[PDB]
């Protein structure tokens, strides 16, 4: 009597509702702590349990440990996570276990910081060349990175293993889109989930390429059917709003960036965009917070400093959005139209010392609109 | 023992022995784990343009940061890689150590922190590391020719740098270091000290006639447009080294200058010949073809010279002379606000712009512009003029 | 003396991604923690504690194994379920709520079609895919 | 032409087709696009990179 | 090292109880958190045969052959639960079907190291 | 390109860089009067009373960073 | 698109020569190389990199 | 006085600022006047890679004559500007002369026969190279160079090699005896290298050297234990990724086990790591050969020969391209060719034998086989021929 609370939990899962499902599951984990099946289940929605009471009312501190970390992935606060691999979970299990190597991986690859995650379940791919499960994380971060060998690398050993396998499908597909080609990588990701279904990962990489094919209503039937397969995934709720968006219609835009964010808290690219939701309603109080909340939830990120200014130029906020613009040019020089924002802010502060200078640097990087840049410069003197 | 491996590892290398030499390097650092023979390797790695081997070598056992010359070869080589991050990252954002007969360990760091700042294009924070590393130690002199040459500072205030740093450390070569470091500074501000100064260096000690001061004297009249004395030098020094790239910048705006187009058309083909990829060759063919009339092909050759050197002052000038030559003023303003932008710290790119401002006939632009380059320099008859 | 030894296996990071990493992680630890350093501390009957989209009724309710107003009340109430407790929806005026709610059960009504042929052409779609 | 003829081989193979526009961004052609601004020390052995070093898709 | 050799005991009895019940992806992670422990503990010691016959059977049972039968290939010849799953993926896969041999005809031929244990599905 | 009546009949092709004609198109039973220029600017049409339309084909940044960081 | 010119002499044809006294370089590995590649080759390797060479579309 | 500013100078080739450097070296050589000053600041051109003005430097007043250190730089300088007679005829076709550090005259008898070698008269530079070892020990690369381009039999490398004496090292010579002989051709004596071996790794903790490594991964190379290859040159692979010495065998061996994942991830980390080595080019032609793409292999092959003219395995991959590509009557000229620039190598005349049975004369086959035989009696390839 506690395999059949999974089998509860499982068929809930699958066929209509989440909650129930999640029940049975805690139920099936009060029976016997050492289910982690139905931790893995549970931990896919964004449900917790009160682990205190689950493993205690040195292993079980370790299978505790490794909830907590999970929980934590699940819930996308990585940096609690990476610091308990820190104290617990010594060195001889960290680097030797593949799924700590995974989870190890996606956390820092969930952060900007994209060479570590490289560097981990690469090392994890040399322990298990075989291992085909969770492999479209490597792809992804392939794609990010702008680099073909490896991913070419990557689809020649999965396609020479495993030739079915969903997860190798996708890794070609995702190779045809970075190369140069739409169609073929659409046709690829139709192939990878004509294989195996419920696939949702398929599905929202298939909506991305429509979406980059200018092609709106076959890029939300995908977006759909990956939500159908899968009710809670960001990425096709961000897909969604983004289509919404170059729709123009921002209501539903800002209904799905704001679905996409409450369970992903921790994203700059998803903050940025529900708080230009905001902006197309209007409510100028409001989307400040959600920027001010980006800037300081991660620096060195240039949407984020770039919305801030423009928000604060809008309303006048003059004093901070100096700043703003300063450390932003700080972090980057190669931004056209934001040196023309430091050069407004600067004319208007009374500063004309650095204004010509930062006019100067507009007039180089924009050679086509240096004659408003030559006007700017005339309304400073 | 072990000490005659390592005097025969180090006479292997000076004499460019280079097999031998990292054969007794490499096994005299198994012999024994002293990071000084990994740094010996990294050096015989790094000589035979090796260098990422030399990085392997040093990341490999993380013997960086144990002793300070390793971290500072690998910083090297990274910078030499191009792999600028990591080499900030070795090295470090700011000084770390701010509170033997050679220059100071510390010294040489900051010099590079200075030059992968300069290379990143942050010239507000190289021009500080620069000054840091000049003052944290007199020995050295790369930073102070560095600064010097890419005019990374006022002449004022290459002045009153010099005169804030001291001469303790030499002792009783004081006066003559003082004099042969004065050779290398800015003019426009007093030359009549640096022509008493040389002349008082040339008498007294045996460097009467030697190639920097020879060099300064050629700087002075090509700045008050001296020409025949600067033909003169130029001719008395060049007879000695052919290729000698400290001066070959001045001698070709001499030649220029002078319109001896034959002359020219000898040292174009003799670079052309010798030093094909160096900026300097084609430099002289672009100033050859504009010597000629030849504006809309002389551009291609300094567009050439730009990309095979940056941070080269000349190429760049006269791609935007080729611009504003004839026709199409439109962007003549692009490309000198490029100039301005690449190159902060001198008063022609801004006196150049304000100088087309006017000739678009726009008048407070270029009037800002002006008292912009005045306040760069104080003492020139052009921006005075203007 | 602030470690990040886990943050990247290199054992030497650059002074500027230090403060990054600093100023960033204590940010994101501030939002959860609150609706200082990470190395100095990382801490801090039904077992199923939440799930999403239900509210404390819910839960004791599945422990038990079980006019303008009003319809601003069930107005506010779907989208406390769909947001996963949201507290933007209180600073959005009152009839920005009506047209987000119609495209609210529009997309759902579609999703539910979602998750709900002659033998010779029927084997094409094999030979093609 | 005859000035050209000074060249090394890859030297040449860089300066087939570049363009410098005024602004400072350069464009290269290979014989893709290499168009990035000049002044920076990367994008030209970028361009060597791409130009001499090895490339393959491999399925 | 009181308590270590408890938690191994007590995960050896966690993986049997959940391959008994048709709840393979529990075995899975159980298996591979005994073989990433077991590594300190030398090669001779039984608990590491054990666990990679433990861990190869798991990954046998997943429907992943090719990483099963690398494991296997790496410790064939320590135990004969090992040799069984190098056998089993041989058969499904037709790679490396002559080491399986070489293998297979020494220990039946010895039979009539490590060769009988108490853990499931060790073959008789 | 420029449409022509009531001397020839035709269309004559122009370059205002260089001033040189490059090709002329002919072939209308009444004067031409009517052109324009296609979206691409490859298509040109002409009209003219001989009931014809004639085709002819003469011819063929860090915000989106951050767009790129989700996938 | 034109392609590298080696050398920059312009001689052309000429009855007499002067710089012309016969003499050869000895074989190197290059040379065999060069030889290899010309012995599939029916004609010339310059008549040969002429036509290759690609005419302009 | 001077002392001072000379160790300022060497300080600033020590650091690599060779425009300090130079400025010193210029200064402290005004000053004094002396020969040596005019080879350090030559020295310092050299490495700022401007050979012009070193050799300008050094002709201008006629030092060669002077000093014996001055006249090695010019002619080094001369050998790296592309320029033989002259350099030749500065440091003399013939001997003129027939502590710490190493005598001059075997650096002059060494770039002597590194010019031979670059003017291909290969017997001179054989007669050069064994001059400078007899002469002196100190100078390995009069070892190195000799026996890397298999310019000689290895029976005669061996009876240089006890020809050749250890006794002016003294105390070192112990273990610099071995360590020279651990350098030498493989195919003879090959016991002798094996306990040459166990002798360093004992009482000298050079087990982990890079060199006897790699002695270890030719000894299996050559009685073909290609999975020896493979793990112990991953092992030190894996510390160091790109020791020129060791890849060729790690290309062979790996080709030899026929896997092709490997082999791509080397190559194309090596083709934007060393674009000028030949090294790279021919990794990526066995890459494709062992892709069964012979065309691209044949360019990709010939890129490497003219990269490295003394690299055997280009000109046997070249020649392996044509026999597999379908013809030949041109690879029948690829293998005589190998054969005849690399006089005293076993394999190259082996393969032409074979491509003889390939065009059905054996009388000839008959006599390579032989010859071949004559220093290769286990071996597989041999016997099955």
């Amino acid at each position: 009597l506690a395999t059949l609370n999974c089998l509860l939990g499982n068929l809930y899962m699958k066929l209509d509702h989440s909650k129930e499902g999640a029940f049975y599951h805690s139920e099936a984990l009060a029976i016997n702590p050492y289910l982690w099946e139905s931790y893995e289940a549970i931990c896919k929605m964004r449900a917790t349990v009160d682990l205190k009471r689950v493993f205690f009312d040195t292993l079980p501190e370790i299978m505790y440990n490794f909830a907590l970390i999970l929980r934590s992935s699940s819930q996308y606060n990585s940096f609690k996570a990476i610091r308990l691999f820190e104290s617990q979970i010594p060195s001889h299990i960290k680097d030797t276990m593949p799924w700590c190597l995974v989870q190890l991986g996606k956390l820092h690859f969930e952060i900007i910081n994209y060479d570590m995650s490289l560097k981990y379940f690469n090392r994890l791919k040399d322990l298990q060349p075989a291992r085909v499960k969770d492999m479209e994380i490597f792809s992804t971060l392939l794609w990010h990175l702008h680099d073909k060998v490896k991913s070419s690398n990557l689809a020649n050993g999965l396609m020479d293993t495993m030739p079915n396998k969903p997860e190798t499908w996708c890794c070609i597909g995702n190779l045809l889109s970075l190369q140069k080609d739409h169609d073929a990588a659409i046709k690829a990701f139709e192939k990878a989930t004509q294989l195996d279904p419920n696939f949702a990962y398929a599905y929202t990489l298939q909506g991305h390429e429509h979406s980059s094919n200018d092609s709106s209503d076959s890029a939300k039937t995908c977006y759909r059917k990956a939500l159908a397969c899968d009710p809670q995934h960001y990425n096709a709720y961000y897909g969604l709003g983004t289509s919404a968006m170059k729709l123009g219609q921002y209501e539903e835009a800002l209904l799905y960036f704001e679905k996409a964010r409450s369970i992903n808290p921790v994203n700059v690219v998803l903050i940025c965009c529900c708080g230009g939701s905001l902006e197309k309603l209007g409510y100028k109080e409001k989307a400040l917070q959600y920027y001010e909340l980006a800037c300081h939830l991660q620096p060195t990120s240039s949407l984020s400093k770039y919305k801030m200014g423009q928000l604060l130029y809008s309303m006048t906020r003059y004093n901070v959005a100096l700043q703003t613009f300063e450390e932003l040019v700080k972090l980057v020089p190669d931004d056209a139209t934001a040196h023309y924002l430091l050069g407004q802010t600067y004319r208007i502060v009374g500063r004309k010392k650095d204004a010509i200078k930062e006019l100067t640097v507009a007039m180089n990087l924009d050679p086509k609109g240096n004659q408003v840049i030559i006007d700017e410069l005339q309304k400073c003197h | 023992a072990i000490e005659r491996l390592r005097l025969w590892r180090f006479d292997a290398l000076m004499q460019h022995m280079y097999r031998t030499a990292e054969y007794i390097a490499d096994k005299v650092y198994n012999i024994s784990n002293d990071p000084d023979d990994a740094f010996w390797l990294g050096q015989v790695y790094y000589n035979n343009n090796q260098y990422v081997r030399a990085v392997e070598l040093i990341t490999r056992n993380n013997l960086d940061g144990v002793n300070i010359l390793c971290r500072y070869l690998l910083g090297l080589s990274f910078v030499k890689l191009q792999r600028f991050d990591d080499a900030l990252d070795v090295i470090g954002e700011y000084n770390p150590f701010s509170e033997d007969g050679g220059i100071k360990m510390e010294s040489s760091l900051c010099f590079l922190r200075g030059k992968i700042y300069f290379a990143q294009n942050n010239f507000n924070k190289a021009r500080d590391a620069f000054r840091e590393a000049i003052l944290v130690d007199i020995k050295n002199f790369e930073a102070f020719e560095m600064l010097l040459s890419k005019n990374l500072l006022t002449p004022q205030e290459e002045w009153d740098l010099f005169d804030s740093l001291d001469f303790k450390e030499f002792g009783e070569d004081k006066e003559i270091m003082k004099n042969l470091y004065k050779i290398n500074l800015s003019k426009y501000i007093n030359t009549e000290d640096i022509t008493k100064s040389n002349e008082i260096l040339a008498k007294d000690y045996k460097l009467a006639d030697n190639v920097d001061v020879v060099r300064s004297k050629v700087d002075i009249c090509y700045t008050q447009c001296k020409f025949n004395e600067c033909l003169e030098l130029c001719e008395t020094v060049l007879e000695n080294d052919e290729f000698n790239t400290n001066i070959l910048p001045a001698y070709i705006g001499c030649l220029y200058e002078l319109s001896n187009k034959n002359k020219l058309f000898l040292l174009s083909h003799r670079l052309a010949e010798t030093f094909p990829k160096s900026a300097i060759t084609w430099f002289s063919v672009a100033t050859y073809y504009m010597s000629l009339d030849r504006i809309s092909e002389a551009q291609k050759y300094y567009s050439k010279s730009s990309i095979l050197d940056p941070s080269f002052a000349a190429a760049w000038l006269g791609f935007a002379h080729t611009y504003a030559l004839e026709g199409e003023q439109d962007q003549a303003l692009t490309a000198y606000s490029t100039a301005s932008r690449f190159f902060p710290g001198m008063h022609l790119p801004k006196l150049f712009l304000g100088m087309q401002f006017m000739a678009m006939n726009s008048l407070n632009l270029a009037e800002s512009y002006f008292v912009l380059a005045y306040d760069i320099c104080p003492n020139d008859p052009l921006v005075l003029n203007e | 003396q602030y470690d990040y030894s886990p943050f990247c296996e290199r054992n030497t990071l650059r002074e500027s991604r230090i403060d990054s990493f600093l100023k960033a992680e204590r940010a994101a630890h501030c939002l959860v923690f609150h609706k200082y350093r990470p190395d100095i501390d990382i801490m801090c009957s039904m077992l199923l504690e939440s799930v999403p989209g239900c509210n404390k009724e819910d839960l004791e309710r599945l422990s038990r194994r079980e006019r303008l107003d009003d319809i601003i009340n069930h107005e506010t109430n779907a989208l406390k379920s769909f947001w996963n407790d949201s507290g933007l929806v209180n600073s959005l005026q009152s009839h920005h709520l009506h047209e987000e709610y119609l495209l609210l059960q529009e997309e759902l009504k579609n999703v539910y079609k979602i998750k709900c042929e002659s033998l010779r052409d029927k084997c094409r779609r094999h030979y093609s895919n | 032409r005859y000035w050209n003829s000074f060249h090394d081989e890859d030297d040449w193979n860089l300066f087939n087709g570049m363009e410098l526009e005024s602004n400072g961004v350069v464009t290269f052609a290979g014989q893709e696009t290499i168009t990035g601004s000049i002044f920076d020390r990367r994008i030209t052995q970028l361009a060597y990179a791409r130009n001499n070093g090895w490339h393959e898709l491999a399925l | 090292d009181d308590q270590a050799l408890s938690t191994i005991i007590q995960l050896q009895d966690c993986i049997q109880q959940a391959i008994q019940q048709l709840n393979y992806s529990t075995a899975e992670f159980l298996a591979e958190l005994l073989y990433a422990e077991c590594s300190i503990l030398d090669k001779s010691s039984v608990y590491w045969s054990d666990a990679v016959y433990l861990y190869a059977l798991s990954l046998f049972l997943n429907k992943s052959y090719h990483t099963a039968f690398q494991i296997s290939k790496e410790f064939k010849e320590y135990h004969l639960g090992i040799a069984y799953i190098f056998g089993r993926c041989a058969l499904q896969l037709s790679q490396g079907v002559n080491e399986a041999i070489l293998t297979l005809l020494s220990i039946i031929n010895v039979f009539s190291m490590v060769l009988n244990s108490n853990l499931v599905h060790i073959p008789d | 390109v420029t449409s022509h009546g009531y001397s020839k009949y035709n269309l004559t092709l122009w370059d205002c860089n260089s001033m040189d004609p490059i090709a002329i198109l002919k072939g209308h039973s009444f004067r031409v009067l009517h052109l324009t220029l296609s979206n691409d600017g490859t298509t040109v049409v002409s009209g003219a009373g001989d009931e014809t339309l004639r085709y002819w084909k003469l011819f063929d940044s860090l915000i989106f960073d951050a767009f790129n960081q989700i996938r | 698109e034109i392609t590298r010119p080696s050398s920059n002499s312009v001689r052309g044809a000429s009855l007499l020569t002067y710089q012309q006294r016969k003499g050869r370089r000895l074989s190197a590995a290059s040379l065999l190389q060069s030889q290899f590649f010309d012995s599939m080759s029916p004609v010339r390797p310059d008549s040969k990199q002429l036509l290759l060479s690609p005419g302009k579309q």
